[PDB]
């Protein structure tokens, strides 16, 4: 009778009412996500409710059992998940009031506009407005317009909430005994009290440093060939020398440069692979591509979709009667119940995603049989790195031969390859050392090192020496350019994208190793080689149990993050890059501004 | 014999309070267990299924309860889980058949059909073919418990069966034929 059996029979008990409530709840959301309605928002809401009613009544009783008795490492984390009060340490008026901030931000976020000069009747919102605009118009003007607009007007009204959120937000992380939010954040991916796996807080930030600097030689590269694109493209705005202006990079934030592509193209002559129209000559549906989806898997030693999957899946559009939230999502409801919601249409971009959504339902069946609490990913990054390796492998034109639309008698060449290769730079490089200077300027924010007075100050000067952008046009500290972003007005961890990346290539390429494939690993197709299945399977399945470096090591071979296999991939692209700035500036100066 | 009062009811006891069923003095039939339903198993032990008709017994006893699908492995000599441990066991030394099929569309509703009841904590294992409908609270800490609280636990659990769930967490029915021998 001693306190770990307690704690296990409570964690049984907790077990099985959380998957009651639990399902209620995820089944409440996809009934609202799927057909919206007032209604469906009230029962969403009722069950949302009950569910944190339940966790909060359950994280009090967790406290009774101490953590420093436990000797099972199961235990010790699912009691770790339930202990920490998160909010619930703060007073109840902070409490409020820091809902209050995150609800003032999500509302301004979401429903800020700007009007259009001397014209006050013509307002655009972020969606679709400005995305459209930064992303097609090539007119420098209008895009600078675009973006002035949406700093001025959105980050003047976010700033003051973020230095009070900042606070709240560092006085929560205090409480719950971490040095700062930033810890907070970093939490997941400690491991503590596993001998040679173990993981500090602190070391994740030393970690992600030293992999951002072995990719700069093929970073400076990338950003060196884009810039002679631009220049072409904006004849008197680009200095040879300098930073690319940050209103040019074809999104708001500057996040992807996937919508430079068209003006970068290596071989603009030749098209890229797009299997759009042999879906439609062949009279393709969003039915067999979920279909072929599951070939894929079953192909590779993963089992089968369940009955319930096909007759309860949200796979098309439900038209214009029942209105529905056309993001697609893959859905753990509980208890066996896996779904899909996304609203499916007959292009190439669909039917990779289906793989990566498949990718992810996959990985959520894999771990079903895990505690309730350890029914996750082994960190918030390798959910989407096992649906971008689907997605990765299903896009490669062995596999579009085998399935049947890029034809049988297809010749890839060298120059299509580079195509390939620079636009999934664009997409995966490109953004990179945005994702990595965007956290690690919140992490020196909530830990102390940049005071407010200079948040701006330092946010653009690191712009540069990380990024190599630079801004358009001066800004003061009454402007909060981070907070201009979904995922900084919002309390989410942005890490989840760098750290992911990385996890992307290092999964790839061992499979391509089970898979005995030859050549260059862009070209790898780990279609049937159920060995390469069975290894990814014996680290899908333990969700949380493990330490992720464990769950790591169990794939690629080792323990922690790197890089080789991204450079690996992009490999030949580093070489042709090197080839076409042999006559070019490689780096940049952070001296050079369009204001100056 | 009167198989289909068993096999074909409106409803199946609770697994915690299986319903013990004895059939005696008459003429079995055993063909007639494979008109009720497609099944999820169908799996003797100690005797033939398509010997079924040949042999004579004493006392047969039909075991029906409801369980969940993944729980239908432990309905056997030798199993564990909370089930085989603290519901229904069968003895290592086994004569009988335990039959089970999907009951998905009878059982479940939308709102969850939470009258199928099943017991989780206990403080010992049960032997062969003992029954416990005791609803006293388990104490699993060290203080005298006293209703419910901080380590004191109700010992049943109710399932919650719904239609969309997967089918490891289907209900089925399960009705185990014991086949007893003694004289005459
Ligand atoms: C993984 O293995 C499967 C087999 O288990 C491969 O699928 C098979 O691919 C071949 C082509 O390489 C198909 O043969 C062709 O079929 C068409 C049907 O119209 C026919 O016109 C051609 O003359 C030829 O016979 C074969 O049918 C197909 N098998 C199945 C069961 O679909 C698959 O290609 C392998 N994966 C990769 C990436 O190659
Ligand atoms: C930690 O506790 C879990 C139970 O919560 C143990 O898992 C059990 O291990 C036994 C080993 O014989 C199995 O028979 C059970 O089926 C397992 N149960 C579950 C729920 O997984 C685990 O082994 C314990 N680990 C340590 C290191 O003590
Ligand atoms: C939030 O979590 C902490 C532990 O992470 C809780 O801390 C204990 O709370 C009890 C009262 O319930 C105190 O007697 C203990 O001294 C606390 N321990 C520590 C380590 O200080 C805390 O109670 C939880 N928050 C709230 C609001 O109760
Ligand atoms: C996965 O499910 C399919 C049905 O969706 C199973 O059945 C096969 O389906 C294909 C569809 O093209 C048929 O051509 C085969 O003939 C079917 N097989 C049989 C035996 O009839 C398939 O077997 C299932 N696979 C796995 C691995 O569970
Ligand atoms: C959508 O929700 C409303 C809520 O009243 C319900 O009546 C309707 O049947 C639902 N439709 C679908 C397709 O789920
Ligand atoms: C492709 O190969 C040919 C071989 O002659 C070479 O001349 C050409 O430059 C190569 N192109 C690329 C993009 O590597
Ligand atoms: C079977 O269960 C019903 C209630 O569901 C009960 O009335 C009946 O007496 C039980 N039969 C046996 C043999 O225990
Ligand atoms: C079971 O009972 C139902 C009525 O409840 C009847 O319609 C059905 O035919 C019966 N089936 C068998 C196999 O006896």
């Amino acid at each position: 009778s001693t306190i770990e059996e307690q704690a296990k029979t409570f964690l049984d008990k907790f077990n099985h009412e959380a998957e009651d409530l639990f399902y209620q709840s995820s089944l409440a959301s996809w009934n609202y996500n799927t057909n919206i309605t007032e209604e469906n928002v009230q029962n969403m809401n009722n069950a949302g409710d009950k569910w944190s009613a339940f966790l909060k009544e359950q994280s009090t009783l967790a406290q009774m059992y101490p953590l420093q008795e436990i000797q099972n490492l199961t235990v010790k984390l699912q009691l770790q998940a339930l202990q920490q009060n998160g909010s619930s340490v703060l007073s109840e008026d902070k409490s409020k009031r820091l809902n209050t901030i995150l609800n003032t931000m999500s509302t301004i976020y979401s429903t800020g506009k700007v009007c259009n000069p001397d014209n006050p009747q013509e307002c655009l919102l972020l969606e679709p407005g400005l995305n459209e605009i930064m992303a097609n118009s090539l007119d420098y003007n209008e895009r600078l317009w675009a973006w002035e607009s949406w700093r001025s007007e959105v980050g003047k009204q976010l700033r003051p909430l973020y230095e009070e959120y900042v606070v709240l937000k560092n006085e929560m992380a205090r409480a719950n005994h971490y040095e700062d939010y930033g810890d907070y954040w970093r939490g997941d991916y400690e491991v503590n009290g596993v001998d040679g796996y173990d993981y500090s807080r602190g070391q994740l930030i030393e970690d992600v440093e030293h992999t951002f600097e072995e990719i700069k030689p093929l970073y400076e590269h990338l950003h060196a060939y884009v810039r002679a694109k631009l220049m072409n493209a904006y004849p008197s705005y680009i200095s040879p020398i300098g930073c690319l202006p940050a209103h040019l990079l074809g999104d708001m934030w500057g996040r992807f440069w996937t919508n430079l592509y068209s003006l970068t193209v290596p071989f603009g002559q030749k098209p890229n692979i797009d299997v759009t129209d042999a879906m439609v000559d062949q009279a393709w549906d969003a039915q067999r591509i979920f279909k072929e989806a599951e070939k894929f898997f079953v192909s590779v030693g993963l089992p089968n979709m369940t009955q319930g999957f096909w007759e309860n899946s949200m796979l098309t559009d439900p038209g214009n009667v029942q209105k529905a939230v056309c993001h697609p999502t893959a859905w753990d409801l509980g208890k066996g119940d896996f779904r899909i919601l996304m609203c499916t249409k007959v292009t190439m971009d669909d039917f990779l995603t289906a793989h990566h959504e498949m990718g992810h339902i996959q990985y959520d069946m894999a771990y079903a049989a895990q505690p309730f609490l350890l029914r996750n990913g082994a960190n918030e990054g390798f959910h989407e790195a096992v649906g971008e390796i689907m997605s990765l492998s299903a896009a490669t034109p062995k596999h579009l031969k085998s399935i049947g639309l890029l034809s049988p008698d297809f010749q890839e060449d060298n120059e299509t390859e580079i195509n390939f290769l620079l636009k999934q730079a664009l997409t995966i490089v490109g953004t990179l050392p945005f994702t990595y200077m965007l956290e690690k300027w919140r992490w020196m924010v909530f830990k102390g090192e940049i005071p407010k007075d200079q948040w701006m100050k330092k946010w653009w000067e690191m712009k540069r020496e990380i990024v190599g952008v630079v801004e358009p046009v001066p800004h003061d500290e009454t402007y909060c350019d981070p907070a201009s972003l979904f995922h900084v007005s919002n309390d989410y961890s942005f890490i989840r994208y760098y750290t992911r990346t990385l996890y992307q290539f290092q999964f790839q390429e061992a499979l391509c190793q089970a898979a005995k494939h030859e050549g260059p690993l862009h070209k790898c197709d780990i279609s049937n080689s159920t060995e390469a299945g069975q290894k990814l399977f014996n680290m899908l399945r333990l969700g949380k149990s493990e330490p992720w470096t464990l769950a790591l090591e169990n794939v690629v071979g080792a323990k922690n993050m790197n890089v080789r296999p991204l450079l690996n991939y992009f490999e030949p692209l580093f070489t042709w890059l090197k080839d076409q700035n042999k006559n070019s500036f490689v780096g940049w100066s952070t001296d050079w501004s369009p204001y100056a | 014999c009167p198989f289909h009062e068993v096999f074909n009811a409106t409803r199946f006891a609770s697994v915690y309070a299986w319903n013990r069923t004895r059939i005696s003095n008459c003429v079995a039939d055993y063909s007639v267990l494979y008109n009720f339903a497609p099944f999820f198993a169908f799996k003797c032990y100690g005797v033939s299924p398509t010997k079924l008709n040949d042999l004579c017994f004493t006392n047969v006893y039909a075991d029906s309860f409801v369980i969940k699908g993944n729980e239908v492995s432990q309905i056997a000599p030798g199993q564990t889980g909370n089930i085989a441990d603290y519901n229904y066991k069968l003895p290592d030394d086994f004569t009988g058949c335990v039959i089970a099929w999907n009951s998905n569309k009878l059982d479940s509703k939308h709102s969850g059909n939470y009258d199928y009841w099943y017991r989780s904590l206990r403080k010992s294992k049960l032997k062969p073919f003992e029954r416990d409908i005791s609803t006293e609270i388990y104490q699993a800490g060290n203080k005298p418990c006293k209703g419910k609280g901080p380590n004191c636990y109700f010992p049943l659990e109710s399932y919650g069966f719904r239609p969309t769930y997967g089918v490891g967490h289907q209900p089925y029915r399960v009705v185990v034929l014991s086949f007893e021998l003694l004289h005459a």
